[PDB]
């Protein structure tokens, strides 16, 4: 039936829908008609944001209504006066309210002082005296807890209810223990080459060392925690975080190198020098994947900068400027493909990694793309002598030099300066919300350690009406304070 | 566990009768105040003041009730500084009534405060009583010296107050015979003061800007071209415009009507130049440049003829000069062709054809430069940066000629060029000529101000060169530090030219060697590493001392990081900030520069291109009648813009309701 | 960008004129060079400032750091001439890379900010065209 | 160290025969570093001038953010250095097997650039300024897969270091200077009063 | 405008979308980029593709 | 409660009425409020605003000198330029950079060279 | 100390008056207008 009306008059149909939603998003109407005004503002705000995407022409009007809904629920929370009211609001179920705000992207609600004060008490738990300690005393506490992480993780395993058993239960020490567990995994990787026997460099079927079994235990531990997080939350929620994505690729690369290593030891065990092996021998392929996965292991430490209040806001700012880099990739990718077509047409009829670079880099599509790629830096990686034809072609050598010179001006002088111009413009807009964005990211990271589902570090994990009436009393107080 | 709160500095409290009198005064009940004052006279206080210091007269003034103020004055109440308080509120009636602890410094007079408030009516009312203002001194006089030593704060305040009073637009309009010239001179003098008194810079700059704005806004009231020509041609020919140019009045010069008169003067002999297709203008500019020799020769042969008068128009002058300079540059470009010069092994060469043709141009440039400098004077020559460049270029040309003469007389025979010494006169002459060519070809950038698209950009770029020197000082200091360190480390391993291959020593050889073996070479090597032209292997040593090589490499890396990651980005940021500030006033600066360029061709003193060059009471009466009209229109305008308040109208409607009730 | 390229072309022409005036007395022949290659597109660069066209080509490629530093040397080993030529090259490098490029950066920054406020309207006009 | 060297050694000897840890060499290196540090103290005299004072103060206040940037760059550099050293450590060659008895990248023919972690860090540091040649990723045994992986990792490191981080730093430094410029006068006057 | 019929009448008036073409000729960018005109143009453009 | 007490104690009128030495009280209160902003991260903005208000009150109180004798009396008070040293110790940049204080410092620094400017 | 307390007394008095000026004059004038208008007419 609605489709029939849209055929007769679509401008009138769209205007009526926006009129209704603007009436529903009235702060006065929600307070007077809804039983749970805080939850109503959360759901409506997520509802109005989706409508902006579909209604492209009404984009501006809808995102103004969503912003109005978000600011209303934040002002309602600011009227809380003591911790008893704060705990009632943030624990209600229809920290369910606190988790619901994170799911609905309520950044203003989270950054409120009442919400921030509540988070600090839960995060530190029974160790509230940590905040009274001086800076010199704080570091000695973190280092001591981190160094003795195997003991504390073991104590919880045998005596969970003991004094040392309950240490992990507080979120702050759990974050440190998990952090120190990962730092030892990176230390094992660094020591892998140092304890490598030199006689195994010429061995084609080397067996697994004791250090290799240690890394296998960690990898299963990291993997095991990954299904648990995915199973308890879901695919879309788990895939959204960048740290989770980097764990997917590096875990598959670690399984591939060890699967290839076992097969190689059982098939190819010959004793021959390294210089005589095949290019695509399984042992050489195994080492290529291992090196690649080591880069992705060290790059996971970016999320640990969010906790710091000095490097935290800066890291979040750099994350939001990566979206502007993707748009420039699309335009530059076509320019690189255009000059590759012409350059390989001129020279193939008639590489750069040698000590004496030659014209042979332009004799293939892959070689031409690599040569043009290294011109972007402006550090003189490739010489001009490459453009000269080996036998003669005086005229064709000059034309090829002009083509390369045009590429340099277009990319190094025009495209690069344009990229800097937008980063100057975008950063100024981002700098405005630097504090609100960082606090939302830090609270999201803290909330993951509140759940007791995952408590042990990765090597150890593998081893086996009454409240609704109280909520209404607080709600009427908050509503009536807000009106006044 | 508690902080006691108690008044530390206590003041005597008023009596109950005095407080009641104060409340009656504030309530505006004349009968109650009359009865209280009669009782006070019977008992034998109106002189009482609050702990805040607000007396009954001050409250009466503050409430703007003329009746209570008139009655209180009739009873011989203390006056004190009531006139200043009445003036500060800007109420005329209280001021005329008054004429018929404190909130002000003791050096302030009623005329000073009236000038500060910039109220035309009150200033006019005070001037009729023949008030005076002290003239500030320019100073090593004993009076100024003693005043400065005795109390510097009072002296500085008083000077600032006097200059604030003098720079009032209303006072200047009301009491000055020549408001425009007064504004010009006051702006210049106030600008000079901010440099001497560093602490009070901002106020003096603000006053100077106010004077400039007043002078600019007075000219906007002209309604006809006759008035504009009277204003601009008044002599104390465009004398007023030249005076404004002398005092750096950019806004006065860049007014649209003043620019229109100048454009009319500039395009003499070209009606409807603006109404032409760009092609027609380009063709017109090309043909006049081609015919430049004929026009110049015609003027010499017969000035009276039409072709003689054609060069007199400023635009034709500009085109002919540009064409002559372009021809000179093209001839310079052609002197390096090997076709002209046949032999290269002659110790003393007589001049070739191209140099013979070039020499008259150099002589003309020198003669014109010295004539201009002699006519203008040293200061005006030093003021413009371009004149310095001309002086350097002409000095280099003269040195080239002088060196060429000595070589020809001293040397007769011919020798292979590889056998000559390093300090041969011919080589020095050639190097000087090349530097002169570089300097000459860079003079063309000064012609960019005549274009509407390339002019403002050139002005903006030229305004950004002051900070670059500031950064260059710091960079030079850092470079000297690191060069000292590296040369101290590496000077023990200096080799000879014989030991090196090809017999080449330095970083200007295919294999770089001895990069840090001397201070001069260290400076050169650290300069060239900014552009990436120094290879990394120059930090190695033959003896293979690993510790020394590592220390040198770490020094080099620290220098590279500091120079390329910190200072370059800092310079980028600083020049970005400066450009945004400059861009907001680019149009006015470009118009000022173009106006300065235009007036250089209005004079008839220098007409020939360089190669050809070597071969009053009634006027005061009309000015005063125009100035009177401009001031009258100016006053009626500024009142309407800012001196218009809705709140003042509100009480007037209340008074109208009071009058209707009385009726 | 073209407005800036005008000024850059003027500066380049001035410095090319000066360098070619200085360095044209020592032109060699192609057969006198190894591999019989003459110019800056050879394995060992030579005759960089011998002709005006070659001087323009050499000064263009020095913007990207593709011109070596030994091209300012001469076979006769006249130290004064080589020092003057190196000083000219260094002055050109400083002017072109430390000044003009950064001014271009600043002007592009300013122009983009004014343009950005209307990007949506212009894009939609182009799209409906 | 100079006194110790004077007391201990009492004879003349060719300088090329001295060992690596001779006291005289250490004394000379420390003296050179001292000269560098001494010459840099003249910046503190800029606050007495009204022209170079505020600029010096503003440059001083801008050094706090650069360190925060350098921490993140250090993390990235450590990651890529670990990866490259893990890939390339099997093909380490001795100094005798190389021409002129070179090992490392301070030679005309750069070699063994990724054989140890320290040398890998030095090699990755010098790639920012373009002083590392592209043939250092080649392998004598001529294995195509290893060389391809090494070249890809080197290119990714170069892209991340020189195309993203440098421009981000430029924008950040632009924004910070504009805020600092507002309060330059008060800070300079405070410094000059001190 | 409050209804689609009025918008069609205004945009299609001829002294085919003649008024839109006249606006394009005169570089009326703010007029053309109005949300209602863009909605109508998108309806015309994505014909045969409901809910694209 | 702590924030309310500290906000009450930082009122310029209360300091003027009830303090024996308003300038020293403003200095100490500003320093203490600046130090509290780091410990109490939840109320950083409020404490920073209070510290700024205290600094501005002290500067504006200094701005009301009408003679050099009063300026010398204020600057030389000890509980030699003792007050200036106390201001420097507490990072009172706006107080130090006042034009009259700078003029006095300049006449002290340029001793022996009259009319140097 | 006696001289210092004398100078502090003068500075505080000047500071109080200056800050009162920005707060008080407009409000006082507006209040005196309408209030005076609405009571004297009633008395008449
Ligand atoms: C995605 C689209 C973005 C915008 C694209 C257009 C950008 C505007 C510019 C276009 C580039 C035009 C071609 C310029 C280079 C020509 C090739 C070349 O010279 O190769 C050397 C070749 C081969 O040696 O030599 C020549 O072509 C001989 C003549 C050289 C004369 C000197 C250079 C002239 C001025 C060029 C200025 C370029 C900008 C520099 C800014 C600092
Ligand atoms: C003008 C006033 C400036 C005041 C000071 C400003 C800040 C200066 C601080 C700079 C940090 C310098 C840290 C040491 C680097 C230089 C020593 C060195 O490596 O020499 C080579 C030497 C010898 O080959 O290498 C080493 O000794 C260790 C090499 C590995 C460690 C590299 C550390 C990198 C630090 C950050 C670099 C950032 C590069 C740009 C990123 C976009
Ligand atoms: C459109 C026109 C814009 C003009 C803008 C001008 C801005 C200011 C620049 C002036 C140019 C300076 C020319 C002289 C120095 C360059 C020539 C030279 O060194 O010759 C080498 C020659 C040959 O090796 O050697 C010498 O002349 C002696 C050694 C000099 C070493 C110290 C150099 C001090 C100046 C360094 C400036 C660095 C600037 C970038 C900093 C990141
Ligand atoms: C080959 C060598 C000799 C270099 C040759 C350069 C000339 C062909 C160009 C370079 C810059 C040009 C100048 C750039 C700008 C202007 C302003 C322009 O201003 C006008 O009067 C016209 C525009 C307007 O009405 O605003 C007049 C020409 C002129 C001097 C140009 C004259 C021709 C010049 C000197
Ligand atoms: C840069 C390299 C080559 C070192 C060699 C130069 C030095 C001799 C210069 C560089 C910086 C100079 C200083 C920069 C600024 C000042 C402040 C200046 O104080 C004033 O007279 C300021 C007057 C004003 O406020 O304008 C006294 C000299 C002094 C210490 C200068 C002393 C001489 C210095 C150390
Ligand atoms: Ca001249
Ligand atoms: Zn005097």
């Amino acid at each position: 039936l609605c489709s029939a009306k849209n055929k007769k008059d679509s401008l009138r149909h769209s205007r009526f829908r926006l009129d209704i939603y603007r009436c529903l998003a009235s702060p006065a109407l929600i307070m007077l008609t809804e039983e749970d005004p805080i939850l109503r503002a959360f759901e409506l705000s997520a509802d109005l944001k989706e409508l902006s995407l579909v209604e492209v022409e009404f984009r501006n009007d809808y995102e103004e209504l969503a912003r109005q809904c978000k600011m209303f629920a934040k002002d309602l929370l600011a009227q809380a006066r003591n911790s008893r009211e704060l705990e009632v609001i943030l624990n209600h179920t229809s920290l369910s309210r606190l988790k619901l705000a994170i799911k609905y992207n309520q950044k203003e609600f989270v950054s409120q002082s009442n919400c921030q004060q509540f988070l600090n008490t839960v995060w530190f738990g029974q160790m509230s005296g940590y905040r009274r300690k001086p800076t010199c005393k704080k570091i000695m506490t973190v280092l001591t807890v981190g160094i003795f992480w195997p003991v504390l993780s073991l104590c919880y395993l045998i005596a969970p209810k003991s004094q040392f058993g309950r240490i992990i239960h507080t979120p702050f020490m759990k974050f440190i223990i998990h952090g120190a567990s990962y730092f030892t995994f990176l230390l094992l990787l660094n020591l892998y080459s140092l304890v490598y026997n030199e006689d195994k460099k010429n061995t084609m079927g080397p067996a697994l060392e004791r250090i290799d079994y240690l890394l296998i235990l960690w990898i299963i531990g990291m993997i095991w925690s990954d299904i648990k997080r995915l199973w308890y939350e879901g695919l879309e929620d788990f895939l959204e975080e960048s740290r989770n994505q980097l764990s997917f690729v590096m875990n598959s690369l670690y399984l591939a190198t060890f699967a290839l290593k076992v097969v190689a030891h059982n098939k190819f065990h010959d004793f021959a020098d390294r210089k005589d092996w095949d290019a695509f021998h399984p042992t050489l392929v195994a080492e290529g994947l291992f090196a690649f996965a080591n880069v992705l292991s060290y790059l996971r430490l970016f999320f640990m900068y969010t906790t710091s209040s000095i490097l935290g806001p800066l890291q979040i700012s750099m994350g939001q400027m990566l979206q502007d880099f993707g748009k420039f990739l699309g335009m530059f990718l076509l320019v690189l493909f255009s000059f590759t077509i012409g350059l390989t047409q001129l020279y193939d009829k008639g590489g750069i990694f040698c000590e004496q670079q030659s014209n042979d880099t332009f004799h293939s599509f892959i070689g031409t793309c690599f040569a043009l790629f290294w011109y972007i830096f402006s550090l003189a990686h490739v010489a001009i002598f490459v453009t000269r034809f080996s036998y003669g072609e005086e005229l064709q050598s000059f034309v090829g030099a002009v083509i390369v010179g045009t590429y340099n001006v277009v990319v190094v002088i025009v495209l690069t300066k344009l990229l800097v111009a937008m980063l100057h413009k975008s950063f100024q807009l981002i700098a405005n919300h630097e504090d609100k964005e960082w606090k939302f990211a830090r609270a999201k990271l803290w909330l993951s350690y509140f759940d007791d589902k995952c408590t042990l570090p990765p090597p150890f994990n593998i081893i086996p009406q009454k409240r609704d009436e109280n909520y209404q009393k607080v709600m009427c107080c908050l509503v009536h304070r807000y009106l006044t | 566990d508690r902080i006691p709160l108690q008044i530390v500095r206590a003041e005597t409290e008023l009596s109950a009768e005095e407080k009641a009198f104060l409340n009656a005064v504030e309530k505006g009940d004349y009968a109650t105040v009359k009865q209280a004052l009669q009782e006070a006279e019977i008992y034998y206080n109106i002189n009482c003041m609050d702990p805040l210091g607000r007396s009954a007269l001050l409250i009466a003034i503050e409430n703007e009730n003329l009746e209570i103020m008139e009655l209180l004055l009739n009873h011989s109440v203390y006056v004190g500084d009531a006139l200043l308080y009445a003036i500060r509120k800007e109420v005329v009636g209280a001021v005329e009534l008054l004429l018929s602890f404190s909130e002000f410094t003791p050096d302030i007079t009623p005329i000073m405060l009236a000038a500060h408030t910039n109220n035309y009516e009150i200033i006019k009312l005070l001037v009729q009583k023949r008030v005076t203002i002290p003239r500030p001194h320019q100073c090593n006089c004993v009076e100024c010296v003693s005043s400065s030593e005795v109390d510097s704060l009072r002296h500085s305040r008083s000077r600032l107050n006097i200059y604030k009073a003098l720079a009032s637009p209303s006072l200047i309009a009301l009491s000055s015979e020549d408001p425009i010239l007064t504004a010009f001179r006051l702006g210049w003098e106030l600008k000079e003061l901010s440099k001497v008194e560093n602490e009070f810079k901002a106020e003096y700059e603000e006053l100077s800007q106010q004077c400039k704005l007043f002078a600019k806004d007075l000219l906007d009231q002209a309604r006809s071209s006759r008035e504009l020509e009277i204003i601009l041609n008044h002599r104390d020919d465009l004398a007023k415009l030249k005076v404004a140019i002398k005092y750096h009045q950019k806004e006065f010069v860049a007014q649209p009507n003043c620019q229109q008169l100048l454009a009319t003067l500039w395009y003499d002999g070209f009606p409807g130049w603006r109404r032409k297709h760009w092609v027609v203008k380009l063709l017109t500019c090309m043909t006049i440049g081609f015919l430049f020799p004929m026009l110049s020769i015609a003027y010499l042969i017969s000035p009276r003829s039409n072709l003689g008068l054609f060069i007199k128009k400023p635009f034709i002058k500009f085109i002919c000069h540009t064409a002559s300079y372009l021809t000179f540059l093209f001839m310079l470009l052609l002197a390096s062709q090997h076709i002209v010069r046949t032999d290269l092994h002659v110790q003393g060469p007589p001049p070739t054809v191209v140099e013979w043709m070039i020499l008259p141009w150099v002589l003309g440039f020198i003669w014109g430069e010295i004539k201009e400098m002699w006519d203008g004077g040293f200061t005006e020559y030093i003021h413009d940066w371009w004149n310095l460049m001309d002086f350097a270029m002409n000095s280099l040309y003269l040195a080239t000629i002088s060196l060429k003469i000595v070589a020809y007389v001293k040397y007769n025979g011919s020798r292979p060029r590889e056998e000559w010494e390093m300090w041969h006169p011919t080589l020095i002459a050639e190097a000087l000529f090349a530097i002169s060519n570089i300097l000459s070809s860079l003079r063309l950038i000064s012609l960019f101000t005549a274009n509407s698209h390339l002019g403002p950009l050139q002005i903006s770029l030229g305004r950004m060169l002051l900070d670059i020197l500031k950064f260059l000082f710091i960079y030079c200091l850092v470079l000297l530090a690191f060069a000292n360190g590296l040369n101290q480390l590496y000077f023990y391993y200096e080799t000879r030219a014989i030991d090196e291959p090809n017999n080449c020593k330095g970083i200007r050889c295919e294999k770089q060697n001895n990069a840090f073996s001397t201070l001069f070479e260290t400076l050169q090597s650290l300069f060239w590493s900014v552009f990436g032209l120094l290879n990394l292997y120059v930090t190695n040593v033959k003896a293979r001392h690993e510790f020394t090589e590592f220390v040198g490499a770490t020094m080099f890396g620290t220098y590279n990081v500091i120079s390329l990651v910190v200072l370059l980005n800092m310079l980028i940021a600083m020049m970005n900030n400066s450009y945004q500030l400059i861009a907001d006033h680019a149009d006015i600066e470009w118009k000022f520069a173009r106006t300065k360029l235009w007036m250089s061709y209005f004079d008839e003193g220098g007409t020939l291109p360089p190669p050809f060059n070597i071969i009053s009471l009634i006027q005061n009466q009309h000015y005063q009648e125009v100035i009177r009209n401009l001031v009258k229109r100016y006053v009626a305008a500024m009142i309407r813009n800012s001196k218009t308040h809705e709140g003042l109208t509100e009480e007037n409607f209340k008074e109208l309701k009071q009058d209707i009730s009385s009726f």
